[PDB]
DNA sequence: GAAAGGACGAAACACCGTGCTCGCTTCGAACGCACATATACTAAAATTGGA
DNA sequence: TCCAATTTTAGTATATGTGCGTTCGAAGCGAGCACGGTGTTTCGTCCTTTC
RNA sequence: GCUCGCUUCG
């Protein structure tokens, strides 16, 4: 798999359609979960423990879907919940687990939540001299000033 | 009605203040952006492409072809700088020593120098004094490095500063994560620690694990240049008003006017002739685009930072062509002349076009022997004398002489060849059109190009100089012959 | 700090003049200087040059120190000319803890920098008679009582005061008193017996002299601080956590000082008993609390000891750093997408990685990925390792390693957000100047309407107002107005990531 | 020094160049000032 | 092999990516309006000393109805060292 | 130029030089140095110190402080190419008096 | 002996990579002389350990 | 508690690999100038088959 | 016209 084939490569080509509608349907799946066990409200461990999703889980998920033809492993769907995790929307935990429906890692199971961001977006990218990218060539009296602007002069427009 | 302007005022240059120009300054000062890599167009014509190299909005170097910026022809265009802009930031070869020490006297992460309240407060101190010298300035910048690198804690943030040196060329390497031979410090143990992926990925790691010090690229050289506080900058031994240290790492390139690179049109062949100076531009806009292409298309650090490495040698032997730490498969073909090159040397500014200097209205000729001349007199050919003009003013007193001068023209060896009249400063040659009218309007303060005639004092030198007695200013005797004759017994000073 | 240099300069010229500005710059860029060469090398007279050492100092700007031969040098504080800008915050959080009352206190004391408790209690009285009307009168006894509050919970405290000259080297005067700080009564009111009623503002021997005071901004920032970690803790787990910590953070306000690694551990017992009543939790839910707190990958509280039944710390620095990534990584997010965002922490996660690693961890397709290394490399948010195989260090026989180095990328981070918050103060500046002409001609006709507002105030100067050329210019003027309203919102929200930034590289530095 | 005053093209002031030469004019220093009538 | 480009790339690029809109609410409301009226009223401050004018053109008898009257704080020269006093 | 092929004229050496300074001509060195050989009439600009052209300052985009100023052609020459070595020389121009 | 429709090949622009067909590969210094930077290492100062 | 040994700590002092210089000029000539590696478009000329 | 090499000249 690792030469040729692969269940995101067909023919050679990188399937960025098909890897973004898993990540976006393990997100609802996961957000569905994670609104269910906070609506839920019985007792703080259990709604964690309920928010919580294991692998096996949502490959089960992924399968009866149905969205593509590939087979998709279990470890195909980790790799996407690692992604997502990188993408900063979900939280994984390492819980110690001897044997049961998962039976994949010895002795341990990885539990993944939808969880919400630590803090709003910051005040810096609100204002146009934050995302300028030619921002290091900005002067006082020059070609680029910010009085003669074109990013802030939209910016107000808008 | 009319505003007083002054038109012209008697400036006197006081001194020479150097420095050094931030990138924004390099943008303001310069007219157009070069980005074409390319000199001529596609057309038979061959003109000069817009926005590129041999642009003429940045001067002009034909006879032919006028400056864009200014309506002026080559003698009156003093030319217009350019401004290139670099992808990635470069080391300068000629402040590398500079940036070399700046990083040893300044921390690398807090960005602060390497000295205490008290040495701060001395430094200042001993600095603030008037009438400070260039041998004092270099005698403190020396004791505070000195003192900076006994140091090896910082007192600001309390991070660890280890050596700094210069590995290979043009590349800075900071010893921060040190092999400690007694208990190690747990900095260091993270460090080598924080390679766990790395080593499950890539086996090699693990044993080139050691020597893997810091690597001051001219990204981090020059973020920690910008956030450098003007405080500490005078106790860098630099000037603020000349420059700042973010200024030693060049990310814009001027590229010199036309006057700077002359350019040869030879028609015999389908090839021009144009200076080191512009191929290497050439080659370093090139680089640029590469840069960019392979950016774009997402190559291998590998070869990106091999692409830098060969950017910042190509800007080196712009600057200087002549280094020593180049590699093998690196090193130059050929020999380019650099502007170090063009500066120094026996054919160089200073001492081909400077101290000494080639100047018209003189002649070279055999000497022969003439007794019957006195000691202050030398013999000029009349043929010589026709050629070497002086340039007398008329007045009062040889008005009548001038005249006669002119009437007789540049054929008679008594006379002139030029006049420039007073009012307006167009000159007149005496071969064409009727000399006595000229001669009868002959106004004072008019400028008569006169014939080199008797009791002219005249320079007469040996070009092999021992002593200053080796070129005396006799008085000129035209004689037919075509030699210089002079008295024998001033032959012992000539030698 | 050519940035901060230029941030300063605009703060002082929009707040206290020219002249004073100048100074302030030269003080800032050269150090502590004698007052002859200041003068000499800014080129004004000498009252000039004294007058504004002395505004400087009367705000904390600057200090002045003794050394040999007994000459006095003036030494700027770029810090404080920095946390100048904060004054709207410090007002906003001294009345969201506090009344109206210590808002009004807190305000004369930063406009002000140094006065004495009369003094203030006189200038709330005074401004607070305005805001209540019928004749209602503002006594002294509530402004002390809400001075002595503010005092005691660290918010004010006393300035340095100057030695008894009779007790301390009584003779010849020094140039400079030498004011030394004394912990002893830093928080410590003084007594004081008389009461007046505030004036209305109709136009028609010192108890407590020499006692002067001014406004802590440690404390501020330490609130602003445990404000912030409560947010987090409240976005990450729940509310309860959120006031948990809270708690926690209050009753270590008192017991700990603004900068150490670790606080004074807590007891689950007091923590219960501290917390407030308004929340049905027992002792239990108080211990599964702190222990699920405990097992946080992000380590925002420490076991650290088991005496007590539950005893507990809180990690004042592992959070700072917790926050400093979370600003970092929301930074990268929005100025380069999300997906470079996925990059970044899997780069910071992993400590050391290369591009091929990346692209198998990240799943991101080739082309792409190396591309945002690479603009990440070109804006120093992470720096190479360049393990050489040999000393050569030739590029063809070396790995590269990318690496994030958090020290680094937040100092350049606020290096950035100083240059921003400069640009922002110059924007708005050059449109209030662009304006000006427009400004002084709506100034000019609305005085109109503010002379004779009652006496002679005819109605028929009403409907000639707008009948100027300024009703088509009202337009312009409304979009002057947003725009300065916007420009004034952004500076004072990037002063928010400032304080993060900064604290986070104030709690990392050791100072030895 | 007498370098650069060769590279910038200025008299030395070695040599002839010490000293300043002053015009013998007819002239009177410190004239009779035309009084002011209103002040 | 890279093309190349006839014209200089544009003095301000276009981005993809637009800065997050401000936060609303009370708080920035109110610092908003608290930092207007510290500037309003810092100015007229006596700690803001306006540039001395100078190079006056005559005096007049409405020279003492156009005098710009303002007090004074006086500083406190016990903690102030001697060199600053006027 | 160099050569009598190509008409040139003769050089004054450094050891020439020396001996007019040797001498104390002050005004004969100069003459044949900067007026005789390389003279020429730049345009200085008396705020940045830089060289401007046609009484005019690109860099600061006024022309109140440029001033004209005899040169040696290759002084200027020098000039520039320090400018082009990021060799910022700034003069600072006076009154002869 | 003249001719033609199609075919090949020879010559001149021209895009791409980087002056050498492949990846190798040498010699010699040019000669003095003042900076140096690595190492190295010597010795003493200081503090821990035995009596 | 005090004298003796171990270490470390920096400074100093003898090398060894760097970079910098090596008279003034004057006059002639012969050469070659960046290109070349071949892939492709164009033009022309000539193997047989036709009058 | 630029460069380099040779060659001479004192
Ligand atoms: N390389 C040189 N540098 C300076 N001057 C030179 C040089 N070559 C020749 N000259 C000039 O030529 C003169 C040398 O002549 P000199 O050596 O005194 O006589 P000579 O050539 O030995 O004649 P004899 O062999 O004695 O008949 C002196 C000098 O001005
Ligand atoms: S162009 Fe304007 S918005 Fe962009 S960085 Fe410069 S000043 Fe800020
Ligand atoms: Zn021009
Ligand atoms: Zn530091
Ligand atoms: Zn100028």
């Amino acid at each position: 798999r690792s030469v040729t084939g692969g269940a995101w490569y067909s023919d050679q080509d990188f399937e960025s359609e098909f890897v973004e509608v898993l990540n976006q349907q393990c997100f609802k799946f996961l957000q569905s979960k994670a609104e269910t066990a906070r609506e839920s409200k019985q007792n703080p461990m259990i709604q964690r423990n309920s928010s919580f999703a294991s692998s096996h889980e949502v490959w089960k998920y992924i399968c009866e879907l149905g969205i593509s033809k590939v087979e998709l492993s279990m470890e195909d769907i980790e790799t996407i919940l690692n992604t997502l995790i990188y993408d900063g929307k979900v939280e994984m935990t390492i819980i110690a687990a001897k044997e049961g429906t998962v039976g994949s890692v010895d002795g341990h199971m990885k539990l993944y939540r939808a969880v919400n961001p630590i803090i709003p977006p910051t005040g810096l990218v609100r204002a146009p001299c934050g995302l300028c990218p030619v921002f290091d060539d900005c002067h006082e009296g020059g070609e680029i000033s910010p009085s003669n602007c074109i990013y802030m002069t939209e910016w107000l427009e808008f | 009605k009319e505003q007083f302007r002054e038109t012209d005022v008697a400036k006197k240059i006081s001194h020479i203040c150097f420095g050094m120009k931030s990138p924004e300054e390099m943008r303001q000062q310069a007219h157009i952006q070069v980005v074409s890599k390319n000199l001529y167009s596609q057309d038979n014509q061959h003109a000069p492409l817009l926005y590129g190299v041999l642009d003429h909005r940045m001067g002009t170097s034909e006879k032919d072809r006028p400056c864009e910026t200014c309506g002026k022809n080559l003698a009156d265009c003093l030319g217009h700088y350019g401004y290139i802009d670099l992808e990635l930031p470069c080391f300068h070869v000629g402040y590398f020593r500079a940036v070399i020490g700046i990083l040893q006297m300044i921390c690398k992460t807090c960005c602060h120098i390497m000295l205490s309240q008290e040495e701060k407060k001395q430094f200042l101190d001993y600095l603030k004094r008037p009438g400070l010298t260039y041998l004092q300035k270099r005698g403190l910048k020396k004791k505070i490095s000195d003192k900076c690198r006994k140091k090896n804690i910082c007192h600001h943030c309390g991070a660890f500063n280890g050596t700094v040196k210069k590995c290979g060329l043009l590349k800075i390497i900071h010893e921060k994560y040190k092999t400690n031979k007694k208990v190690v410090d747990p900095i260091v143990s993270n460090f080598l620690q924080s390679f766990e992926t790395a080593i499950e990925h890539n086996k090699e790691v693990e044993p080139l694990l050691g020597r893997a010090q810091e690597n001051l690229n001219p990204l981090v050289v020059l973020n920690l240049f910008k956030r450098i506080p003007a405080e500490d900058v005078p106790l860098l031994l630099m000037n603020p008003e000349a420059g700042k240290p973010s200024d030693l790492i060049l990310t814009r390139l001027l590229v010199p006017p036309l006057c700077i690179r002359p350019s040869v049109v030879s028609d015999l062949k389908s090839g021009t002739n144009e200076d080191d100076l512009t191929m290497k531009l050439t080659e370093i806009i090139f680089l640029n685009d590469v840069i960019k292409k392979h950016r774009i298309s997402g190559a291998k650090t590998q070869m990106i930072m091999e692409d830098w490495d060969f950017l910042q040698l190509q800007c080196a032997l712009y600057i200087n062509s002549e280094l020593s730490g180049i590699p093998l498969n690196m090193a130059p073909k050929k020999w380019t002349r650099g502007f170090v090159q063009r500066l120094k040397g026996k054919q160089g500014r200073f001492r081909g076009n400077l101290s000494g200097k080639r100047v018209d209205f003189s002649g070279r000729t055999v000497i022969s022997p003439d007794p019957n001349l006195r000691i202050d007199e030398v013999a000029v050919p009349v043929h010589v004398a026709k050629i070497l003009t002086f340039p007398e003013k008329v007045n009062k007193a040889n008005i009548n002489f001038l005249r006669k001068l002119v009437q007789n023209g540049p054929e008679v060896h008594p006379g002139a060849n030029f006049i420039q009249q007073r009012h307006t400063q167009m000159k007149r040659f005496l071969k064409y059109g009727n000399r006595e009218k000229m001669a009868q309007e002959l106004k004072y303060g008019d400028i008569v190009e006169r014939h080199l005639i008797d009791g002219d004092v005249v320079l007469f030198n040996r070009q092999p100089s021992l002593h200053k007695l080796s070129i005396m200013a006799h008085l000129a005797r035209v004689k037919p012959h075509r030699t210089f004759r002079f008295n024998e017994c001033v032959c012992t000073p000539y030698n | 700090t050519q940035a901060e240099i230029k941030l300063c300069s605009l703060l002082l010229q929009e707040h206290f003049g020219e002249i004073v500005e100048k100074i302030g710059v030269h003080l800032i860029r050269t150090g502590s200087q004698p007052l002859r060469v200041i003068a000499h090398d800014t080129g004004t007279s000498l009252d000039q040059v004294k007058k504004a050492l002395c505004v400087l100092v009367q705000h904390n700007l600057v200090s002045y120190q003794v050394h040999k031969r007994g000459v006095v040098e003036y030494e700027a504080q770029c810090s404080r000319v920095l946390r100048m800008l904060r004054y709207p915050r410090y007002i906003y959080t001294t009345k969201t803890l506090y009344s109206d009352t210590g808002e009004l206190i807190v305000e004369e004391l930063l406009l002000n920098g140094k006065l004495t408790m009369s003094a203030v209690v006189k200038k709330v009285a005074d401004r607070l008679t305005e805001t209540m009307e019928d004749g209602k009168t503002m006594d002294y006894a509530e402004v002390s009582n809400t001075f002595v509050r503010l005092a005691d919970t660290h918010f004010v405290q006393r300035c340095p005061s100057v030695p008894t000259t009779e007790n301390s080297d009584p003779g010849p005067p020094p140039p400079a008193p030498t004011l030394v700080i004394n912990e002893k009564d830093m928080y410590l009111v003084p007594k004081l017996s008389l009461i007046g009623k505030g004036k209305r503002r109709r136009s028609s021997p010192i108890p407590d002299d020499g006692i002067y005071w001014q406004a802590n901004l440690d404390r501020f920032h330490q609130h602003f601080r445990d404000q912030a970690i409560v947010s987090a803790v409240a976005n990450r787990m729940d509310q309860t956590s959120s006031e948990i910590v809270r708690t926690m953070l209050r009753m270590s306000e008192i017991t700990t000082s603004s900068s150490a690694p670790f606080t004074q551990p807590l007891s689950s017992n007091e923590i219960f008993r501290s917390l407030p009543v308004g929340y049905n939790i027992s002792k239990q839910v108080l211990d599964q609390y702190l222990t699920l707190l405990a097992d946080d990958p992000l380590e925002f509280v420490g076991k650290s000891g088991d005496s007590g039944g539950g005893m507990y710390v809180i990690n004042l620095h592992k959070a700072l750093a917790s926050l400093a990534t979370a600003t970092l990584e929301s930074v990268v997010q929005e100025r380069f997408g999300s997906r470079c965002a996925r990059i970044f922490r899997l780069v910071l996660q992993k400590k050391h990685i290369e591009q091929k690693q990346v692209e198998d961890f990240a799943m991101i397709p080739a082309k792409e990925a190396k591309d945002m290394l690479y603009k990440m490399l070109s804006e120093n948010f992470m720096s190479l390792q360049e393990i050489p195989k040999t000393p050569d260090h030739a590029p063809s026989r070396t790995f590269y390693l990318y690496t994030v180095n958090i020290l680094s990328a937040a100092r350049m981070l606020l290096h950035r957000c100083y240059k921003s918050i400069a640009n922002l103060i110059e924007r708005r500046q050059f449109e209030t100047k662009e304006n000006k002409r427009l400004l002084e001609k709506s100034q000019r006709v609305e005085a109109i309407i503010a002379s004779m507002q009652a006496t002679g105030a005819e109605e028929a100067q009403l409907q000639e107002i707008e009948e100027m050329i300024t009703a088509p210019e009202r337009q312009q003027l409304e979009t002057l107005k947003r725009n300065v309203n916007k420009l004034d919102a952004s500076e004072i929200q990037v002063d928010e990531t400032i304080f993060l930034l900064e604290s986070y590289i104030e709690c990392t530095m050791k100072r030895q | 020094g007498v370098s650069e005053c060769i590279i910038m093209g200025i008299p030395m002031n070695i040599g002839t160049g010490l000293f300043k030469l002053l015009h013998k004019a007819d002239r009177d220093p410190n004239p009779p000032k035309r009084p002011l009538i209103f002040d | 092999l890279p093309d190349v480009v006839l014209k200089p790339p544009p003095l301000f690029p276009d981005t993809d990516y637009k800065p997050v809109p401000l936060k609303t609410g009370e708080g920035e409301e109110y610092m908003l309006a608290l930092k207007q009226e510290l500037r309003e009223t810092m100015k007229r401050m006596p700690y803001f000393i306006e540039t001395p004018e100078e190079r006056q053109d005559i005096e007049r008898y409405s020279k003492r109805y156009m005098k710009v009257y303002k007090e004074e704080w006086i500083p406190d020269w016990r903690r102030l060292p001697r060199e600053m006093m006027p | 130029t160099e050569g009598r092929s190509r008409d040139g004229g003769l050089r004054l050496g450094e050891m020439e030089r020396d001996c007019l300074i040797g001498y104390g001509a002050s005004m004969l060195l100069l003459e044949r140095l900067m007026i005789s050989s390389d003279a020429f009439e730049v345009d200085v600009c008396g705020q940045c110190g830089l060289l401007g052209y046609s009484g005019w300052c690109h860099y600061c985009k006024s022309s109140c402080h440029v001033s004209s100023l005899r040169i040696p052609y290759a002084c200027k020459l020098l000039f520039q190419e320090l400018q082009s070595m990021n060799i910022i020389p700034r003069l600072k121009l006076s009154k002869y008096n």
